[PDB]
RNA sequence: AUGAUGUCAUACUUAUCCUGUCCCUUUUUUUUCC
């Protein structure tokens, strides 16, 4: 196989004569590992890959070779993001060397407007009228000029989109709509379009317009295409004007004729996928709940290689937007098509040498399928790691940071098991845990700290031990995400059943108090909750009296949400560790401190009654 | 949209809220609580812990089986917690 | 009794961690025990050996003191002599030795 | 439904119908100690190798499909 | 209640404006020339009061006097 | 050929029309004949959607059960103005029914179809259980005989009906009790 | 809300309500219809 | 709990207040309203309140009608049903349609409520089911195939078979039709028959069926015997038909001639 | 004597609905000073 290895070479040569794109051949050889394995399933793939047409000859071309050995013993798409990446080059060094508005040429003239327009010159007068006038901008304006208007009597053409109904066009959406406003009717492909601004129907109408629409356009999906509809819709669903509901209801759509078009999307998934990935970062829920649902529809709908071979040019792509969007997109279509099926694109893409962003992109991927699998993880988790280990050691940092928060991810879906899985990857980040300043530490302290309910109580006692030295140290860094980390950290670490009350009594609680608890965190939402967990489990350890007896005095202080926090974490303790533990005075300070809270309410909530 | 997720049903017990306390899950009915839920701890984990089976609030109860279900032994098939898609 | 649903054939390891049930064909699932803070036996949640199309003559514990568990499981693929229209894969077929591993750490049952 | 084995469709072939239901019968055989027993009465031999010449006919029975 | 009221009410103003029109062995109108259902006998009654139930009589008219 | 698929069944008269177009009739053949099974219903190759209400329309509501019958509730279900009815919340007046605990305590104890060779299918109502041999009762009075109806004295003469050629009526090749002289 | 298009069935309604009842009783005709109201079935009539 | 310290005029007034409390748009409303009649529908004894539930004019669809029809299955259990029924089967009678239908969800709630105690009033529901499921319209055949799946469901064991073959002749046609309550109503419908009758002889309704020409009754009869195959798929051995052999292929499985 | 095409219209179904819900979108050229 050492002629795998030469023969890498090989492949190399042949591939990049067909230059330089790692990620396609560590596809191809990504199929090595399984040796003697391997089939026909590497030319399906592949075929998406490269051309389809060399497809055939270079798979064919690998088998031949690779029986004799043994015995003895899209292509235009990534070129147009090269051409992307040199002209930013160019410009960014021009300036080094010396927008939008930048001039145009009549190609890239022609680009932009659709069909059926002409283009004029009236005079070639006018047009030097046109030249001079920004000269004449300046010159002009700086000259006599003004308007009047004469006293004498006084046809009146418009167009609102009438048929029988059409219910209303807002004033923008002309542009889109204006088509159906031309009266013009009854003379092919121009017919369906115009038939197609049942459209309109949906975005704006009635609500029985609106459904008797949808379905009429759900069983004409197979009659009109893909084509036409995309063609037609992607421009609303971009459209900057865009409501919330019509939003949804678009999403909606593509949703009911996605169940059906099947091969027929091969095309558009990409164009899809542009306007959909916004959907999963949003700030509504449910929005993001159904961008997975419509994306998961997409990538299933479509085929594997369809989307591989599809969203690679994403993944150097110079804004990080797309970048992060689009590993996000490769976490819900791995939740679709399966973790081991996608596993060797993604190994291949980690282990890529020409540059960091692409590690960066495809490490962000095993994060998000992370949280999105969650505990379904579990099976290829060994695999999953032995990828992402070479990352935590790499010059860049980025890389290292995103990495050991990828591993976090993972432990925290691998909720006790798989420890030796994780196991190689502890010693460096133990020691990365000294050298450290920065967000890099704290993250390789949220890897850590889901790692240690995972470890042996006689290793992670003194792992455990050694934690705790820099845990003390950083409680006091002004960084919120800092805060975050060690907050959660201090539940996991101090909430081991092998570790001794006195010693946090003393070492931690003072600390805890003092910097924690204050009136910048509880304005906060997650700082709020993480809080309250984290204080439930200490007073779960050192005891009931203590924690209270601390925060009692906090009920009467002024503002709100601060005593509405103490006032759940008291609920919270005293639901589970019993009032049993509690004296008499700090008894008499509770009740006070219950009443006085109760007695001053600005809104309606249940924290304080419950409480 | 909204389907089974039909994973190996465990020995972790289930948990309506509120809402859907009384409902038996297939049958959609109140009558004869008899039998106990089994869901997967891949279903049901974390967050999940005490979560509704349906909405996704904190369960106040656990759901029982009718006899109709009892008899036509659907019970027995995979975790009936459900999966928006 | 079933062609798919377990119970068939049983075995358990030599340390009783984990016990191993079967059916004839497709369904191979695993119960771990352990004592619980007592000393008194839990059962665990399942597991699933599934494989497509494959009958099991006979599964037998393995002895692998204080391992990661092993079973013996006697199989063979019927969907070869179903593809096969001459006949030669009624002979020519023969009944695959397979030995799964549980894993404790990693939970799950692979080939 | 699929992924439960037997389940049947409306281009189901009869040679597929009837080796279903010809395994089925085999593990109701394996199945029921007692006729087992019964065949083993029968045709005389040990309960071992009736059950061994049934798991050789689990894949053949009818022979070769068409 | 008042909608109860309406159905009465829309039922009898069907029978006085009323050979056709009849209530199957159900609740529903029906015109026993078209053989058509009708959800309300106003509804129906329009249908009734249609110019194609109008031409189905006349056509079974000239059908009978032949 | 549909012809000769005939000859290779025992009942052969199963083979239908459309059943020489079945992907398997080899089988078909054998299976529709199985003993006890029961036909296809045969509502499909008609298009009319199962049912119309030519003859539903001829109908009665509903007929009770004699054992409800002899009950009573009958005749105490059965008329009032709207103020009647804010009145009848306003007065009310209980016990209407009043009905008698141990009379619906006796019935359904006290006192209280088809085989499986049979299956409904549209428009059968009466015809197959009027036939040569299987008269109404009142025609028996306009006939006015008192307990063969005596045109079957001229199928004597006459001879046996071409129409229903199997037919056997009493007396004559058929060795009769109560209404029905023939079979 | 109550507005809207003219409906067969309302307007043979309308028909025979006017019929029965008169010109000059438009609350009494509108009783039976729904969705419209009097101003409507009497304009509407005329 | 108490219910005597109040005389029995204000509470049937309490009823009559009670019947348009069913307007609520919440369902845990209807539902402590339900509860309530049954309890002193309880506190009064049935005839009045049953009769009361009947007054319904059903105006509205669901949102709700067949609530009434809840609290007329739920007054039937807290009583003895074995006074109640003759009234509701009497007042199937009346012309209007949709009321029609109402008291045939009654009859379904009803036996899903008693369970057991319908090894006698089977005989009583049997005649009625054959008047409504002859359809006059698919709701009929719809509701009633329902009450045919809870009754077949509760009965089971008791050996009143019989009656429940009957019905499943008038049940059979049915299972032809592309409306999703309908078509869904049958399934349920076969199965709870499935159960109560065992499965030979639903599977001697479904032979002949499975390789029928059409691509329609393959669809359908396929299902059916997919949904008798998984459940009882132990049982279903012996009664597989003899199928001869034909040339590439045995089809005559011997072990069962096998004779002592 | 019920085929197809129509955005006419009305009934009807599903103990469906109407109160649940904010929790891992936190994404940037490493950068908090005895
Ligand atoms: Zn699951
Ligand atoms: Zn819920
Ligand atoms: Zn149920
Ligand atoms: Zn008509």
């Amino acid at each position: 196989a050492e002629k795998a290895k030469a023969g890498e070479l090989k492949v190399v040569n042949g591939a990049a004569a067909s230059d330089q794109t790692p990620g396609a051949t560590p596809k191809k050889l990504s199929s090595w590992d399984q040796a003697e394995t391997p089939g026909h399933t590497p030319s399906l793939r592949w075929d998406e890959t490269p051309g389809r047409a060399k497809g055939s000859e270079t798979p064919g071309a690998t088998p031949g070779s690779k029986i004799w050995d043994p015995t003895p013993s899209a292509e235009t798409p990534r070129t147009d993001r090269g051409g992307d990446s040199i002209g930013e080059t160019p410009t960014p060094g021009a300036s080094k060397r010396k927008e939008r508005n930048r001039p145009l040429s009549d190609e890239e003239l022609d680009a932009m407007f659709p069909e059926g327009y002409k283009v004029l010159p009236p005079p070639a007068g006018y047009v030097p009228i046109r030249t001079p006038a920004r000269k004449l901008t300046a010159t002009p304006t700086p000259l006599g000029g003004m308007t009047g208007f004469h006293m004498q009597t006084e046809m009146k053409s418009v167009n609102d989109q009438p048929s029988g109904n059409l219910p209303f066009l807002k004033p923008d959406d002309i542009q889109y709509f204006d088509k159906l406003l031309v009266d013009v009717d009854e003379s092919e492909e121009q017919k369906e379009r115009k038939i197609m601004k049942l459209l309109l129907k949906i975005k704006n109408g009635t609500p029985p317009m609106r459904k008797a629409a949808l379905r009429q356009i759900t069983d004409k999906a197979r009659e009109f295409g893909a084509g036409p509809l995309f063609n037609q819709i992607l421009p609303l669903l971009m459209s900057p004007t865009l409501e919330d509901q019509e939003r949804h209801l678009l999403v909606k759509v593509i949703d009911r004729i996605l169940y059906k078009l099947d091969d027929l999307v091969r095309p558009y998934v990409h164009k899809i996928l542009v306007v959909i990935e916004p959907l999963l970062i949003d700030e509504d829920y449910y929005a993001r709940v159904e961008g997975r649902e419509i994306i998961s529809n997409l990538a299933k709908a479509a085929g594997l290689a369809t989307m591989i071979s599809t969203m690679r040019p994403d993944i150097d792509n110079m804004d990080e937007y797309v970048r992060n969007t689009t590993a996000r997109a490769f976490a819900v279509v791995a939740s679709a098509l399966g973790i081991p099926s996608l596993l060797p694109f993604l190994k291949a893409v980690c282990k890529s040498k020409k540059s960091w962003q692409a590690r960066h992109t495809g490490i962000k991927i095993v994060q998000q399928i992370a949280i999105l699998m969650g505990c379904a993880i579990l099976p290829h988790l060994r695999s999953l790691v032995e990828i992402i280990e070479h990352g935590l050691v790499d010059e860049q940092q980025k890389v290292r940071t995103i990495s050991a928060l990828a591993i976090a991810a993972l432990a925290e879906a691998a909720t006790p098991y798989g420890i030796e899985s994780f196991d190689s990857v502890l010693k460096p980040l133990w020691k990365g845990i000294r050298q450290h300043r920065g967000k890099g530490l704290a993250a390789f302290l949220k890897a850590i700290g889901y790692l240690i309910p995972l470890m042996d109580a006689e290793y992670a006692n003194y792992y455990t031990r050694e934690v705790m030295l820099i845990l003390i140290r950083e409680f006091q860094s002004p960084d919120e995400e800092m805060k975050k980390i060690v907050l959660k950290v201090v539940k996991q670490c101090c909430g081991t059943d092998g570790v001794e009350a006195n010693y946090i009594k003393t070492e931690i609680l003072p600390p805890f108090f003092k910097h924690f608890w204050q009136h910048r965190m509880a304005l906060d939402r997650r700082n709020y909750r993480q809080l309250v967990d984290t204080t439930v489990e200490l007073a779960n350890k050192v005891g009931a009296a203590e924690i209270i007896s601390r925060i009692v005095d906090d009920l009467k202080d002024e503002a709100e949400q601060y005593r509405k926090m103490v006032m759940e974490t008291i609920e919270k303790i005293m639901g589970n560790l019993g009032a049993a533990d509690i004296d008499h005075k700090l008894e008499e300070q509770l009740i006070d401190g219950i009443l006085y809270a109760f007695q001053e309410q600005t809104t309606e909530d249940s924290v304080m009654l419950n409480g | 949209d909204l389907i089974f997720c039909r994973k190996q049903a465990g020995v972790a017990i289930g948990r309506l809220c509120e809402k859907c306390d009384g409902k038996c899950v297939i049958c959609d009915s109140y009558v004869r609580p008899c039998t106990l839920v089994r869901i997967c701890d891949e279903c049901n984990y974390g967050s999940y812990q005490g979560r509704c089976v349906i909405c996704g609030g904190p369960g106040v109860s656990d759901a029982y089986y009718c006899k109709e279900c009892t008899i036509q032994e659907k019970d027995r098939d995979g975790c009936p917690k459900i999966v928006n898609l | 009794c079933r062609r798919i649903v377990p119970g068939q054939f049983l075995a358990v390891d030599p340390k009783g961690r984990a016990v191993m049930i079967s059916a004839i064909e497709k369904q191979k699932l695993v119960y771990i025990l352990n004592r619980d803070a007592a000393a008194r036996l839990t059962i665990s949640s399942p597991l699933e050996a599934h494989k497509a199309n494959t009958l099991v003559y006979h599964v037998v514990g393995v002895d692998v003191g204080f391992e990661n568990p092993m079973f013996a499981c006697l199989e063979m693929d019927y969907e070869e002599a179903d593809n096969d229209p001459t006949g030669e894969a009624a002979a020519n077929t023969q009944q695959t030795l397979t030995f799964y591993e549980l894993d404790l750490g990693l939970n799950h049952v692979v080939r | 439904q699929s992924k439960y084995i037997g389940t049947g469709h409306a281009d189901t072939t009869k040679w597929e119908w009837l080796v279903n239901q010809h395994r089925d019968s085999y593990c109701s055989y394996m199945g029921h100690f007692d006729l087992l027993n019964y065949f083993a009465i029968a045709e005389n031999e040990s309960k071992a190798r009736v059950r061994f010449n049934l798991m050789e006919k689990m894949l053949q029975p009818c022979g070769p499909p068409a | 209640s008042s909608s109860e009221s309406n159905r009465d009410r829309r039922e009898r103003l069907r029978q006085l404006a009323l050979p056709y029109f009849m209530k199957n062995h159900l609740g529903s109108y029906e015109c026993k020339l078209c053989l058509t259902l009708h959800n309300n006998e106003g509804s129906y009654l329009a249908h009734t009061q249609g110019k194609k139930h109008q031409t189905n009589l006349a056509r079974r008219a000239a059908k009978e006097a032949k | 050929t549909v012809a000769e698929l005939k000859q290779l069944v025992a009942r052969p008269d199963v083979v239908e029309m459309h059943d020489v177009t079945a992907q398997d009739p080899k089988l078909l053949v054998h299976l529709k004949a199985t003993r006890n099974s029961v036909p296809v219903p045969r509502h499909w190759c008609f298009k009319r959607k199962y049912l119309q209400g030519k003859r539903g329309i001829e109908k009665p509501p509903f007929e009770l059960p004699d054992f409800i019958k002899r009950t009573g509730i009958q005749e105490m279900r059965e008329q009032k103005t709207m103020k009647s009815k804010m009145r009848e919340k306003v007065r009310p007046k209980m016990g209407k029914i009043d009905i008698d605990y141990q009379k619906l305590h006796d019935a359904f104890f006290k006192w209280q179809l088809t085989i499986h060779g049979d299956l409904y299918y549209e428009g059968k109502e009466f015809e197959t259980r009027k036939k040569p041999g299987d008269l109404s009762d009142e025609l028996r009075i306009s006939l006015g005989m008192p307990v063969p109806p005596p045109w079957l004295i001229a199928m004597q003469r006459y001879g046996p009906p071409p129409s229903y050629p199997n037919l056997k009526i009493p007396g004559l090749n058929s060795p009769l009790y109560g209404d029905v002289f023939g079979t | 809300i109550k507005g809207g298009v003219w409906r067969n069935t309302e307007d043979e309604i309308l028909k025979a309500a006017v019929m029965k009842y008169g010109k000059n009783q438009w609350s009494r005709i509108a009783s039976l219809l729904h969705r419209k109201s009097a101003k409507q079935c009497k304009a509407r009539w005329y | 709990r108490g219910a005597e310290y109040v005389s029995a005029r204000e509470w049937m007034r309490i009823c009559f207040e009670l019947l348009e409390l069913l307007k609520a748009h919440k369902k845990a409303i209807r539902r402590a309203t339900v509860n309530t009649f049954g309890y002193i529908a309880k506190a009064i004894g049935p005839h009045d309140v049953l009769a009361t539930l009947l007054n319904n004019l059903k105006v509205q669809e669901r949102q709700n009608r067949v609530c009434t029809t809840v609290a007329i299955a739920i007054v039937a259990e807290t009583c003895s049903p074995f006074t109640v029924l003759p009234a509701l089967m009497n007042e199937y009678r009346v012309p209007e349609l949709n009321v029609q239908n109402g008291v045939l969800k009654s009859l379904s709630f009803l036996f899903e409520y008693i369970g057991e105690m319908g090894k006698d009033y089977i005989y009583a529901v049997t005649p009625l089911l054959e008047d409504a499921l002859m359809d006059r319209d698919l709701v009929h055949r719809q509701t009633a195939s329902a009450v045919v799946q809870h009754m077949s469901l509760g009965v089971y064991g008791f050996g009143c078979e019989d009656s429940l073959n009957h019905l499943l002749n008038y049940v059979w046609p049915n299972v032809f039709e592309t409306s999703p309550h309908v078509i869904q109503a049958v399934m349920g419908a076969l199965e709870g028959l499935r159960v109560a009758i065992g499965p030979c002889r639903m599977l001697q309704y479904c032979l002949q069926g499975l390789f029928h020409p059409a691509r329609k009754v393959r669809d359908v009869y396929w299902k059916i015997y997919n949904s008798i195959y998984i459940g009882s798929q132990d049982a279903l051995i012996a009664h597989y038909p003899r199928i001869y052999n034909d040339d590439k292929n045995t089809y005559i499985r011997y072990e069962l001639d096998y004779i002592l």
